[PDB]
């Protein structure tokens, strides 16, 4: 029945949006890591950079 | 792992600056250590005479 068929059709069409934004909720949050963890990496190179050629100062210094 | 890579991080820059800084008293003590005895072997020259001409000064 036309009816019938349609009403699944759309009620599949509805888990199909439901899918996708559970997808992109999943997708942002992968994302989200990505780019937290390259701005941990980032403060600890430059502060560990700075302690080195500073310590290696108090070298020249003694 | 992204703790890891900062761990990672870590060890070059310890292990690195240890190392030169390790290295870097000793040479330049040893430039020192070269270059005091060369101001020795200068001060031996004008030994003498520093002496004679003290020695005059005091004496009446």
């Amino acid at each position: 029945s036309k009816l019938e068929a349609i009403l699944s059709q759309e009620v599949e069409a509805e888990i199909q949006a439901l899918l996708q934004e559970a997808e992109a909720k999943a997708e942002a949050v992968k994302r989200e890591a990505e780019e937290k963890a390259k701005a941990l990496l980032q403060a600890r190179e430059r502060a560990l950079e700075a302690q080195y050629r500073a310590a290696l100062r108090r070298a020249e210094s003694a | 792992e992204a703790e890891a890579k900062a761990k990672a991080l870590e060890a070059q820059y310890r292990e690195r600056e240890r190392a030169e800084t390790e290295a870097l008293l000793a040479r330049y003590r040893e430039r020192a250590e070269a270059e005091a005895k060369a101001v020795r072997e200068k001060a031996m020259a004008r030994l003498d005479e520093a002496v004679a001409l003290v020695l005059k000064e005091v004496l009446p």
